[PDB]
């Protein structure tokens, strides 16, 4: 059906431990990075690219269209001990909403 | 698109190093008496 | 873009040709077992 | 240059798919 | 525990409930690109896989 | 006659109407009485693009592009007074009607050329003594190209003009000089020119259809870059009416 | 030096009063009297040299001229900014609550 | 914080007289707004026409003056324009439009006084919030 | 106010500020530091004092609010304009340096 | 025999080092086309109209893109629900701009795995196997058709399926909780527990079969050779791990039915996942997660917010910045 | 069964697509707009209102270069612009009467949309198929207040639900009717493993 | 200095391609049967 299969029993079975054991493993290490904010935030070669040219556009630009939303709408609510005020006519929005 | 310079070969032997420690041991299993 | 279609809309009409008559022949006997 | 390497790496893993299947350590029963 | 000891105070750990986790996955998109990061990649393949 | 139904999907919504062979009339003017132009239809056949040459000395020559955007470029229901001056000549004064559409074509080689494709604020005119409008009557005048987007348009990175960051706020420590093309929005307004060759009158229904030509500057996307000649060829047809 | 139009126009009377000759619609809802019959001619008989002018729009009811002269004060006039004005933008310029 | 006679305590008129509105009658405006109304104003917003809101600021500087519950009731019969100029019975519900607008058919004179005092109240209570849309949500 | 104290003050030296994958020096990032340009005070046209709102480090971007000393909202720079009511042109915002170049 | 009956013989041999089979004669060239199509487009393509405004996404490698940047984009909001195949447009040009690709690769691919599912009935049938293999491959299929086929259908629009690209998934994951509350709805917090219950099982399972393997080999010998494929005995003691296990939590909270266990094994994660797909599919005709914003409320009508308000406003952040060029009206209605 | 099993998920799956397009056989008097058709109300909501205003909505070019009220669809016919592009199949008892043979007529728009349909559009624009699991009608961020899903919603999703499991059944009952027709629904025979009869793969 | 950017990687490579070659080949003849 697939091209392969397993065929050691024991093998499979240390497999079905390795795979999700390790794929835990590998999230806390990046949650570890994010205590410190350092993040996989950007890739610099895009930002360099669509700072100088404003028709290249990526999902990768676009995501972080929203991340500034979410950041600017739900932090004075979030975050209460900033004492935010981002008067409306500061909040990113796009066209109409 | 101005990448990292140290991209490539950070890759190049990101693959590399493994893959051959990995393929030296494979080949002398092989060779190892039938 | 015509002779294009016409190609597609062939070769598609042939696989699904295939598909039916494909299990038109016979296919509950071909088991391991009781035919 | 980065679209090379990301093209290599991908061919090489569509290769090593072909090896895996049909050059396969082959089952034997028993 | 790590996370929180890592930013200002228990206050941005995630607080024991169903939607305030929710909460804590959309600040971590967000805040912190947490989707972009190869560590949560390798995790989302741990547990699908 | 046909409904919506039988159009529908067809292409046909975007040609404008033709006259039969017949139609070589003539459609008197009575410099005493007021007209408009009920319906002025613009179909493009075919969009030129100026090639830019590395050096003067030999002048550019208009190139043909391919249209990616579909069946969607061409300018219908304008409307607006047609005036009889003290020469007898006309001067259509555009009011109003579908009178833009964005269209992109592409440049041998892939590089993409939108434009404003446009009649606005047209005001051509005829030459003097038109006691009848004929096959041997011409328009020509100018219009207005605003900017491609309009002020509220975000670029990828959310910069605007009247709306969007005035930076680049991924780079929070660059230095601004170099970016200040990209980062400060211009919205252009420029002038083009068009004429109308009449090629059949029905002098019963008030009704030309003709050739245009047009020529106009595309998108130069909010000031981040210079933009390029383009000439517009079609097919026009017109309803004019007492009024 | 390359200049954003809009945010020099906000440090004009346009930034301070109702601008006649640029001001969306929505504007007129400011005060009484002006919203939609009112703001309606105003924006289609534009521009206007200076604010009285506003008062020679043909049609006007006597009371209509009245609410006019009310509201002088809360009008300006500057120059007609295009980026203000294409789109049908004075109309409806993409923003609701 | 509580929901008092004070909070319920709104202008009748346009010449400054009140009226103390009953615990039952916020209530009842409350469920009539939903019942007739909140399908566009939800919030004190206007879904079809977003430039005008029901914040009493508003309401004050429309014309006639909607800031009471004279001027509100009056709308629910005849409602204008901002401006007072056109008659807008065909397109908005009224007790005139009853037939086109079939919600308005069973309200009553004392449902039309509980609606127009909820739309006095809220924003008491909400502030901001009631006109404001979602940047106040 | 001696230079050094002054660069401390500064977030390009907060270490919460960084990418998992933005390698190297700090000074590959914002540049190598060569003086304090001063401190900037803002004011509006009445000539009061304003205070820019400072980002914390959770935010990879913020906008630019100005308070007056009890922290009341009193200059920003828009995103939308059509509404906007504090920008610095209607406010008519200078800014001033004290010390530094 | 005559050519088609060897033909037939050869399509369903069971001998065949890959089963062909009859849904294999339309499962292959489908899968090879929309391959073909994918890895072509995912390196070349240039940029793609998604959103029907004239303002191209580059989705390719040579345009721009690295590989979790980079996506196959939908067609263009233009086009809609309308069917795009490259005789549709006047060009490649013109099919390239509307992201044709999306669509030829997208409906090879849903059929070709719609057939890979009956591929896998056709074979355990030529093998005197039980048949619910291809139930199972049931949940992701359905996932896939959620997201390709059906969201786009409920919304009107291809350009709301989601893109084939690592970071274009997680922009249709954004919108989607902007869109539907997503977070909020039972039916994802089921495939939550499907696939984070499926994860912990398939720990507990691989640990326990692990812990209990029959010593067979030496201390320098992986304990993996102490199985030889095909061996008729055991190679764990299923005893004890119960007797582990039970022990653990307690006797009656643990499997001793090897049959059992593995039945439990497929319908958890199974079961979730399709209640996952039914999520988007049903959210896909705007049936949304809960809604208690504004929930609780004081004694004055003040609003007391709860988790749910501040899920909310992250939810609004996405909702006014997604395709910030592409309203014109107020409300996002599709 | 598995044949029933098969026919009816496949008539489930029609009737979800016909509740949620179809306003004929489902009049939208009774079941509420359909979302392409509250989509197009909304367009022609706010063309009816800014026209009003004095706004030219043929001329208004929006901020994609793309007319704000009116464009072409990829045919050419004249349709609502914004997002609502999507939706120019659309068609509808109130919106028809704006229809010529180019589709939306701008002589007609001008002039002859009447109170009726303003209300209609209204309604339905304010009446989309959006709504919470709760019944909170709205798009999601919405606050509560209106107690609304769409009766196509309820109808669009149960019948998508239920002809999916069907498709499930379907596939688990002919998959065991094919094993017990032929004799291997209760596992495989260990002295006559079908497997071991056959060539090696490799 | 400013060297060839591509000079680090064909230096690398230079060396490891090669190198891996011969200690395959006599790692695996190590490994035969002696
Ligand atoms: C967690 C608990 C764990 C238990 C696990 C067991 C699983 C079974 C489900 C448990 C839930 C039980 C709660 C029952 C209460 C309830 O439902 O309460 C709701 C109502 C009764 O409450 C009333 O619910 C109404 C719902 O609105 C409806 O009525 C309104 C007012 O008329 C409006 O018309 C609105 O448009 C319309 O939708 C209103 O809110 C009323 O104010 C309120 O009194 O019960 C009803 O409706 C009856 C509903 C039965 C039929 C459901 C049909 C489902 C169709 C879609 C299926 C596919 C999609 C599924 C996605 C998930
Ligand atoms: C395809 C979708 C997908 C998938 C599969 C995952 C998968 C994962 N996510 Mg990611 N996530 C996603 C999308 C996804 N995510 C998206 C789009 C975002 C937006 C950025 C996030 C944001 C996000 C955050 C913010 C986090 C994750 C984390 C994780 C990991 C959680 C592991 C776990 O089980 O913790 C569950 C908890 C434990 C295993 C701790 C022990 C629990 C004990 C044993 C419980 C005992 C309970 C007791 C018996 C009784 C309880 C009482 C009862 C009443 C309840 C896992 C790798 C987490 C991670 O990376 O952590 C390192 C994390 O913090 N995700
Ligand atoms: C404790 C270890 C440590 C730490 C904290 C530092 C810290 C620093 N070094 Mg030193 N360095 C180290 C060890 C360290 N280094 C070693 C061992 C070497 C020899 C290789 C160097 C050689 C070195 C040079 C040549 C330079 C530095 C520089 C720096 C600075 C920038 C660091 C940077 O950009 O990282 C970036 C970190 C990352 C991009 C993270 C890498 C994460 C890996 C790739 C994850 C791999 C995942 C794995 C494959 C997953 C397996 C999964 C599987 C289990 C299933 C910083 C002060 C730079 C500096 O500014 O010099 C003055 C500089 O030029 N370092
Ligand atoms: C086609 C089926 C169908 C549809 C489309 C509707 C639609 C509706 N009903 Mg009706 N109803 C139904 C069947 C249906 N109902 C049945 C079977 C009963 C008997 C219980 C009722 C009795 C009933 C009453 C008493 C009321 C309604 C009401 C309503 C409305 C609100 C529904 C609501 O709030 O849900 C809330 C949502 C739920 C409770 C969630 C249901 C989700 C289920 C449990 C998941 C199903 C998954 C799957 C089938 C299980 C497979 C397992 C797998 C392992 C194989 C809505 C118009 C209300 C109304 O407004 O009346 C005017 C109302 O008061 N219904
Ligand atoms: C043109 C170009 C460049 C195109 C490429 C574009 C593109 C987007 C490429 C994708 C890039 C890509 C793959 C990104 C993913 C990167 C990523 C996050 C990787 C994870 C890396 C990593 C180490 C994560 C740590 C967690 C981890 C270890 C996960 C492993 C996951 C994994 C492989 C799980 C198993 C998956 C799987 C299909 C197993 C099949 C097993 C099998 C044959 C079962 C059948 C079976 C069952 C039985 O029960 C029995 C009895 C038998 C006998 C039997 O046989
Ligand atoms: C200081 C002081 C006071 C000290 C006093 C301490 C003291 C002496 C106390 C004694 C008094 C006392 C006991 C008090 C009790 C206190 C108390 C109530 C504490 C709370 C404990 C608590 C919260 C427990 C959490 C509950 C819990 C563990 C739930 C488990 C839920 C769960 C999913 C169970 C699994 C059930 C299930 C269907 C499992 C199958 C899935 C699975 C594991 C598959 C894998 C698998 C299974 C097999 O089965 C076998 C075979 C094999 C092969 C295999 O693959
Ligand atoms: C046998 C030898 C094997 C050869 C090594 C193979 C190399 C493979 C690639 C290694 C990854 C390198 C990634 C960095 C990319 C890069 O260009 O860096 C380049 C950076 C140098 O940074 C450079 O600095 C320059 C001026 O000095 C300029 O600023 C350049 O712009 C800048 O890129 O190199 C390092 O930082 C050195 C190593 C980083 C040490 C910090 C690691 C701490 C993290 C611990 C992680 C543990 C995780 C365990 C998880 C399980
Ligand atoms: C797996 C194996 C992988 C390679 C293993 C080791 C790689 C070592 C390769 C040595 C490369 C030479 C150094 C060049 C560095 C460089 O930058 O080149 C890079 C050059 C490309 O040149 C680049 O061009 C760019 C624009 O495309 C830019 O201008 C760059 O500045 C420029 O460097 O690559 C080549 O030219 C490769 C082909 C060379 C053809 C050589 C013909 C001569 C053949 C003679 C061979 C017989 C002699 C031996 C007999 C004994
Ligand atoms: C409130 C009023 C009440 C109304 C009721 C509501 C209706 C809904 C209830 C549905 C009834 C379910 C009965 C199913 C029994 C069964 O499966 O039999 C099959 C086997 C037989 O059990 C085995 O039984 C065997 C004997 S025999 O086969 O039964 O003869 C025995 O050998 C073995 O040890 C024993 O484990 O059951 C098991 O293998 C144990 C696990 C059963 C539980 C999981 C199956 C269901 C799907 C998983 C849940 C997914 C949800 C999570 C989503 C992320
Ligand atoms: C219709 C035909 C469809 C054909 C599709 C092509 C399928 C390719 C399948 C994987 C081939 C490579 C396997 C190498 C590895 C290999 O040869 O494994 C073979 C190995 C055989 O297991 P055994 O039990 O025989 O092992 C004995 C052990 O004891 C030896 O120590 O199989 C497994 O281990 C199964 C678990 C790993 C399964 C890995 C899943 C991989 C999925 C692909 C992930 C990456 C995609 C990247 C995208 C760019
Ligand atoms: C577009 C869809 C096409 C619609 C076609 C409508 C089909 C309805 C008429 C069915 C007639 C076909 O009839 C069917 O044909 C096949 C192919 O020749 C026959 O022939 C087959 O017989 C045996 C049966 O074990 C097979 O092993 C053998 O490979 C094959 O030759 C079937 O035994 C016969 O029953
Ligand atoms: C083997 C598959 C080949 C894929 C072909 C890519 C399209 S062809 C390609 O198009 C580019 C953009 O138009 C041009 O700049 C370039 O000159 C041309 O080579
Ligand atoms: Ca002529
Ligand atoms: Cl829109």
């Amino acid at each position: 059906i697939f091209g392969i299969a397993f065929s050691n029993k024991r093998w499979l079975h240390f497999f079905m431990l390795f795979v999700p054991v390790t794929g835990l493993w590998m999230s806390a290490i990046g949650v570890v990075g994010l205590a410190l904010n350092l993040r996989s935030y950007d890739f610099i070669s895009q930002e360099i690219r669509a700072a100088e040219d404003p028709e290249f556009e990526t999902f990768y630009t676009k995501n972080l269209l929203l991340n500034e939303g979410i950041r600017a709408w739900m932090a004075p609510q979030d975050q209460p001990h900033e004492n935010f005020v981002f008067p409306e006519e500061v909040l990113p929005r796009g066209n109409a909403l | 698109m101005e990448v990292n310079q140290l991209g490539l070969i950070a890759t190049a032997l990101f693959v590399l190093v493994p893959s051959v420690f990995l393929i030296i041991l494979y080949v002398q299993t092989e060779s190892q008496q039938k | 873009m015509e002779t294009l279609k016409i190609t597609v809309y062939i070769v598609v009409t042939f696989f699904v040709l295939l598909f039916v008559f494909g299990f038109l022949s016979g296919d509950p006997a071909r088991n391991p077992k009781r035919k | 240059m980065e679209t090379i390497t990301y093209v290599f790496i991908f061919a090489c893993i569509i290769a090593l798919f072909f090896f895996a299947i049909f050059f396969r350590e082959p089952p034997r029963i028993t | 525990l790590i996370y929180p000891l890592g930013q200002s105070s228990w206050f941005f750990a995630p607080s024991f409930g169903v939607a305030a986790i929710f909460r804590f996955l959309l600040f971590f998109q967000g805040f912190h690109n947490w989707t972009l990061n190869p560590f949560h990649m390798m995790g989302v393949a741990g547990v699908l896989g | 006659t046909l409904t919506y139904d039988d159009i529908v999907g067809t292409g046909l919504a975007n040609k404008c109407p033709t006259l039969d062979d017949t139609a070589r009339g003539a459609y008197p003017i009575d410099s005493s009485q007021t007209y408009r132009i009920a319906r002025l239809c613009l179909q493009p056949t075919t969009f030129l693009v100026k090639e830019e040459p590395k050096n003067k000395r030999q002048e550019a020559e208009f190139v043909p592009t391919k249209l990616v955007t579909r069946e969607t470029t061409s300018l219908d229901q304008i409307q607006g007074e047609l005036k009889v001056n003290s020469d007898g000549s006309l001067t259509f004064v555009e009011e109003d009607g579908i009178d833009f559409q964005p269209v992109t074509v592409q440049m041998a080689g892939g590089e993409r050329i939108p434009l404003l494709f446009t009649v606005k604020n047209l005001v051509a005119s005829t030459q003097p003594n038109v006691t009848s409008i004929t096959t041997s009557t011409d328009f020509k005048g100018e219009f207005n190209v605003p900017s491609y987007r309009t002020a509220n348009f975000l670029d990828p990175k959310g910069r605007g003009l009247a709306s969007g960051y005035d930076s680049a706020i991924a780079l929070p420590q660059a230095k601004e000089e170099e970016l200040a093309r990209a980062n400060v929005k211009r919205f252009s307004l420029t002038k083009g020119q068009i004429s109308l060759n009449v090629a059949k009158v029905d002098g019963r229904t008030g009704e030309i259809a003709g050739t245009f030509e047009s020529e106009q500057l595309s998108d130069d996307d909010m000031g981040a870059h210079e933009p390029h000649e383009v000439k517009i060829q079609g097919v026009f047809y017109a309803s004019i009416e007492p009024a | 030096e390359l200049v954003n139009v809009v945010d020099e126009k906000l440090g004009t009377a346009y930034g301070e009063k109702i601008d006649l000759n640029n001001t969306n619609i929505a504007a007129f809802i400011q005060y009484r009297g002006l919203y939609p019959t009112l703001a309606k001619l105003i924006v289609k008989n534009a521009p206007y040299e200076s604010v009285e002018d506003v008062l020679n729009i043909p049609g006007l009811t006597e009371r209509q001229k009245q609410i006019l002269r009310e509201n002088l004060e809360h009008f300006t006039v500057t120059e007609v900014e295009t980026a203000l004005v294409e789109g049908g933008d004075r109309y409806n310029n993409g923003l609701y609550k | 914080a509580e929901l008092t006679p004070e909070v319920l305590t709104v202008p009748l008129n346009s010449e400054g007289k009140t009226i103390t509105l009953t615990e039952k009658q916020y209530l009842e405006g409350k469920r009539l707004f939903q019942y007739a109304c909140a399908s566009c104003h939800v919030g004190g917003i206007t879904k079809t026409n977003p430039s005008l809101d029901l914040r009493t600021e508003t309401l004050a500087l429309a014309t006639p003056p909607r800031d009471n519950i004279e001027g509100l009731v009056d709308y629910m019969k005849n409602p204008t324009t901002y401006d007072g100029e056109q008659e807008i019975a065909e397109v908005h519900p009224s007790l005139r439009s009853a037939d086109i607008f079939p919600k308005m058919r069973n309200l009553t004179e004392k449902d039309l006084v509980a609606i127009a005092g909820h739309i006095l109240v809220e924003p008491k209570i909400l502030g901001d919030k009631w006109g404001g849309g979602k940047v106040y949500y | 106010i001696p230079e050094k104290l002054a660069f401390y003050d500064y977030i390009g030296n907060n270490p919460a500020k960084g990418g998992l994958f933005r390698t190297g020096p700090m000074n590959k990032g914002d540049g190598i530091a060569q003086a304090w340009k001063g401190h900037a005070v803002f004011r509006n046209k009445e000539g009061e004092e304003l205070f820019v709102r400072r980002m914390p480090a959770f935010f990879e971007s913020f906008p630019v609010i100005l308070t007056d000393k009890n922290g009341v909202v009193k200059a920003d720079i828009p995103f939308r304009r059509a509404e906007s009511k504090y920008s610095f042109e209607q406010q008519g915002v200078t800014v001033s340096f004290y010390g530094g170049e | 025999a005559n050519l088609w009956e060897r033909f037939c013989n050869w399509v369903t041999s069971t001998d065949n080092r890959l089963y062909v089979g009859w849904f294999g004669v339309i499962m292959i060239p489908t899968l090879l086309a929309a391959t073909i199509c994918f890895v072509i487009a995912f390196i070349a393509a240039p940029p793609v109209d998604i959103d029907g405004i004239r303002e191209p996404v580059s989705g390719s490698l040579l345009y721009g893109n690295n590989i979790i940047t980079g996506a196959v984009v939908p067609s263009s909001n233009a086009i809609g629900l309308h069917f795009y195949p490259i005789w549709e447009a006047a060009s490649l040009d013109e099919w390239l701009y509307n992201g044709g690709p999306y669509q030829l690769i997208i409906f090879h691919f849903l059929l070709g795995a719609s057939c890979y599912m009956g591929r896998q009935w056709e074979l355990s049938y030529r093998l005197g196997m039980r048949p619910w293999i291809c139930v199972a491959y049931s949940a992701p299929l359905a996932s896939a058709f959620a997201v390709f086929l059906i969201y786009p259908i409920g919304q009107g629009s291809f350009s709301d399926g989601m893109p084939l690209g690592i970071s274009g998934t997680f922009n249709f994951m954004i919108v989607f909780q902007a869109e539907h509350n997503i977070l909020m709805h039972p039916f994802h917090q089921l495939g939550v527990a499907g696939v984070f219950g499926g994860a912990l099982f398939c720990a507990m399972h691989g640990s326990l079969v692990t812990s209990s393997l029959i010593r067979e080999t030496t201390e320098t010998e992986s304990a993996n050779y102490g199985y030889k494929f095909g061996q008729e005995e055991e190679t764990y003691n299923i005893v004890a791990a119960h007797g582990y296990f039970g022990r653990l939590i307690f006797q009656y909270a643990s499997f001793n039915n090897s049959r059992s266990l593995h039945f439990f094994l497929a319908a958890w994660p199974v079961v979730g996942v399709w209640f996952a797909a039914l999520g988007i599919s049903t959210m896909a005709f705007n049936l949304n997660g809960f809604n208690f914003n504004h929930s609780v409320i004081d004694a004055k009508g003040n609003v007391i917010n709860t988790w749910a308000d501040i899920i909310n406003r992250a939810n609004l952040g996405m909702e006014v910045m997604h395709e910030r060029n592409a309203h014109n009206f107020p409300l996002d209605l599709a | 069964l598995s044949y029933s099993l098969g026919a009816l998920s496949m008539m489930g799956f029609i009737a979800t697509c016909f509740v949620w397009f179809n306003n004929t056989v489902y009049p939208s008097e009774f079941y509420g707009p359909t979302g392409p058709e509250a989509s197009q109300a909304q367009a022609m909501t706010f063309l009816i209102r800014d026209q009003k205003l004095g706004a030219n909505v043929g001329s208004a070019q929006g901020p994609t270069g793309l007319g704000k009220y009116l464009m072409r669809s990829p045919t050419g016919e004249i349709i609502f612009g914004g997002e609502t592009m999507r939706f120019w199949d659309f068609r509808g008892p109130w919106l028809e009467p704006l229809r010529g043979p180019n589709g939306l007529d701008l002589n007609k728009i001008k002039n002859d949309i009447q109170p009726w349909q303003e209300r209609r559009a209204a309604e339905y624009m304010t009446h989309a198929p959006l709504g919470s699991l709760n019944s909170v009608g709205g798009v999601a961020t919405e606050i509560n207040s209106v107690n609304f899903v769409s009766p196509r919603s309820w109808l669009a999703t149960s019948h998508f639900v239920l002809a999916f499991f069907f498709l499930v059944g379907h596939l688990w009952h002919a998959g065991r009717a094919r094993a017990a027709a032929a004799g291997f629904e209760k596992g495989i025979d260990r002295e006559s493993e079908p497997v071991l009869s056959m060539p090696s793969l490799d």
